[PDB]
RNA sequence: ACCUCGAUGUCGACUCAUCUCAUCCUCGAGCUGAAGCAGGUUCGAAGGGUUCGGCUGUUCGCCGAUUAAAGAGAUACGUG
RNA sequence: UACUAAGUGGAAAAGGAUGUGAAAGUGCUAAAACAGCAAGGAUGUUGGCUUAGAAGCAGCCAUCGUUUAAAGAGUGCGUAA
């Protein structure tokens, strides 16, 4: 098993899954199909290595906290936690969490919200 | 380097150091300080090593108390001469230490802290030292 | 503790004889001589496929020899009915070897040949001519020879060049 | 072998015992092992 | 304290007093995505499925009035399925985890008062 | 300033050495930022050996060529 | 009547030590204790600063929340990532 951030929009230049031997080119055609709906993303993806050569892929979201900059309206947090820089309401981390649910495995949107919570502090945020 | 700034009289008799610690017994200002427990003469280049110990092993967010300090001067006569015809030049000063006086605390740091810092500290004093936790 | 734990003694082929200094244990491999010290302090009792030992009193001598005779017992029993081995893999670029009747020899960059005598009581076989498998009936004999074959070549971290116990991880280490 | 005065464990697993009066120190690093006090 | 020992014992006697399914597995070869897994997949929020110390177990199937439920906690790593209701569908959803893992062990249990063995799990599932 | 001033002849060189180990080589071993060659440090070890010359009264030293090595000291700074 | 395993007795320091005896407390423990062994030790994170290459490990910045019996923005080892 070998997880890799391989772009959404190209997937052919390179050789580190060849010594597993995946046939690269039979899995380039499909990292540009199901990939298509989020292109110019940079795309993580794990990677079962059957006996058999056969292999089935499973797409994640993009890195999390790295939305919590956009809907703060702020580039960068603070380098000091007690400088609260930002504040953000807790209906936009409502917004924020529902789309990181594939990727988290959190058992219900309620505890979905605690764990945005501890990433938004990360950021030195408000949550109001 | 600690040193009295100036004192009345240059050539001042050795002062004993073998008593049951009159003065400086008990810790006074940490939770944690160095006792010794053997009485002898401690010069100030150790004390100024043990404090720059203390003080590299300690971190920004504690405090440290010195507690003796060399007042008693002592003379050393010089290299290659037959002795009288007077007494020789003061060197170096000394602080008088008793078995069984505080000399040194800190405090506002974690527990094995105290005890690491103070053992470091303990190991360049010729004193048997000895850990002392504050009452309560 | 060891020292009281039950062995379990069972009545295949192992039968204790227990005299004043001699414990002769033995079964389908062959018989096992144990020689017990002069006044040892520990107690040997045995019921129906059930040996037990037990201290006169709380000495530490008597309390060391409560476990190391309970593990020696233990020990005799196992070899006697099964037989222990250990498995060297001989490791190299001209690092070989074989056996001729009763004197294993050895291949290895020395100069001069090397040879050594398999003591009684031992079997050794070499399935590939650079894998070696002692077998014997005690633990003792086996390592005891298996470090007198190691003693020639010890291995390097450099190169896994050398002599190696099976199921080993020696270190590694990278000279330019 | 490190013939050292005063013998303490520095890694974690660094073991200490008494070997033939003498105390000593066993690590799977052999950069450790100690003697003589 | 035997207090607190206690309560747990006596929420777990209680527990199993109005279950109509206890389920033994043994948690080898469980992963920490599989525990989620099988809870998740347990969807229905009327089962649970923990990993349970057999002391604990023995005292509050004993105090529950159980009997020959023992030989399913003898001796063995026991984590525990409970369910309510419909419980059929909850020894299904084991059955098809362990399949679909490398491994796992049905070791037996109560179905609406009535022991099963282990090879009983199949014709249930 | 304690024995010797009604005398204990003091530097160096030559001859003969003897002893200690805090080891220079030869001997055994551990570690290494020890690939090998070559090393560095440490442990064990006193059985044996430890060069020839220029300058200086010289020990000491500098230099030259060597050897496996050109040890550190003690013996009234061994030895009229 | 105890203690000593060292010829301690029958010389000596700073310091180190599961030597060993005694006393006073204190924790767990038979609804099982410690050690060993068999399982798992996860998610948001490949967070960002930055190094062809730093993404749990070249270092640095707050260094926490969640699932769960359990869990470090990873124990250390150990990777150009
Ligand atoms: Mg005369
Ligand atoms: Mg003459
Ligand atoms: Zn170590």
């Amino acid at each position: 098993i070998a997880k890799i951030n391989l772009l959404g929009g190209q997937a052919k230049p390179g050789p580190a899954l060849a010594s597993v031997g995946i046939n690269m080119g039979e899995f380039t055609k499909q990292f540009n199909e199901k990939t298509k709906d989020k292109q110019g993303e940079m795309i993580p993806c794990v990677i079962t290595a059957y006996n058999d050569k056969s292999f089935d892929f499973i797409l994640k979201t993009t890195p999390v906290s790295i939305l919590l900059k956009q809907a703060a309206k702020l580039e960068k947090g603070a380098k000091n936690a007690k400088t609260i820089v930002g504040k953000i309401t807790m209906a936009k981390a409502k917004e924020i969490a529902q789309y990181k649910l594939v990727d988290l495995n959190a058992n219900t949107v309620e505890a979905a919200l605690k764990m945005v919570l501890g990433t938004a502090k990360q950021m030195g945020i408000e949550v109001i | 380097m600690l040193q009295p700034k100036r004192t009345k009289y240059r050539k001042p008799h050795n002062v004993s150091y073998e008593g049951k610690a009159k003065g400086n017994s008990y810790v006074a200002f940490g939770e944690y300080g160095l006792v010794a427990t053997k009485g002898n003469w401690i010069d100030a280049r150790a004390i100024e090593s043990a404090r720059i110990a203390i003080s590299k092993c300690l971190g920004k967010t504690g405090k440290m108390w010195i507690r003796i300090f060399p007042h008693m001067s002592k003379t050393k006569k010089p290299l290659e001469v037959r002795m009288g015809s007077g007494k020789g030049n003061p060197e170096f000063w000394v602080a008088v230490v008793k078995q069984g006086t505080v000399m040194f605390e800190v405090a506002n740091i974690p527990e094995s802290q105290m005890i690491k810092a103070l053992t470091r500290a303990g190991h360049k004093l010729p004193v048997t030292w000895k850990i002392l936790k504050r009452e309560e | 503790k060891i020292g009281n734990r039950t062995i379990t003694l069972d009545p295949a082929k192992v039968n204790l004889n227990f005299q004043k200094d001699h414990i002769a244990v033995k079964g389908p491999l062959g018989q096992i001589e144990l020689k017990l010290p002069p006044n040892l302090p520990l107690k040997f009792e045995l019921k129906d496929n059930n040996l037990q030992i037990t201290r006169n009193n709380e000495l530490k001598q008597s309390k060391i020899f409560h476990g190391t005779y309970n593990a020696l017992i233990t020990n005799a029993i196992i070899g006697v009915t099964q037989g222990f081995e250990k498995k060297l893999r001989l490791v190299g670029v001209g690092y070989r070897a074989n056996v001729e009747g009763e004197t294993l020899n050895l291949q290895l960059g020395y100069s001069h040949p090397i040879k050594e005598k398999i003591p009684k009581g031992l079997t050794v076989k070499v399935e590939k001519n650079t894998e070696i498998t002692i077998s014997g009936i005690s633990k003792e004999l086996v390592g005891q020879f298996a470090t007198e074959v190691r003693k020639w070549r010890k291995p390097e971290p450099y190169k896994g060049k050398g002599v190696l116990y099976f199921d080993e991880v020696i270190v590694r280490k990278a000279g330019k | 072998m490190k013939v050292r005065a005063s013998v303490k464990p520095i890694c974690k697993d660094c073991k200490i015992i008494k070997r033939h009066q003498i105390v000593r120190v066993i690590c799977k690093t052999q950069k450790h092992k100690q003697r003589q006090g | 304290a035997k207090k607190d020992k206690a309560q747990q014992v006596a929420d777990v006697s209680h527990l199993l007093s109005t279950s109509a399914g206890f389920v033994i597995f043994d948690y080898t070869s469980m992963s920490a995505i599989e525990a989620t897994s099988i809870r998740k997949k347990l969807f229905k929020n009327g089962s649970k499925i923990k990993v349970i110390k057999n002391n604990i177990l023995r005292r509050a199937l004993k105090a529950g009035k159980f009997e020959g439920i023992d030989e399913t906690a003898i001796k063995g790593k026991l984590a525990v399925a409970v369910g309510v209701n419909e419980i059929v569908e909850t020894l299904k959803a084991v059955d098809g985890v362990v399949k679909a893992k490398e491994a796992m062990n049905f070791v037996c249990g109560y179905f609406d008062n009535r022991a099963f063995n282990s090879a009983d799990l199949e014709k249930i599932a």
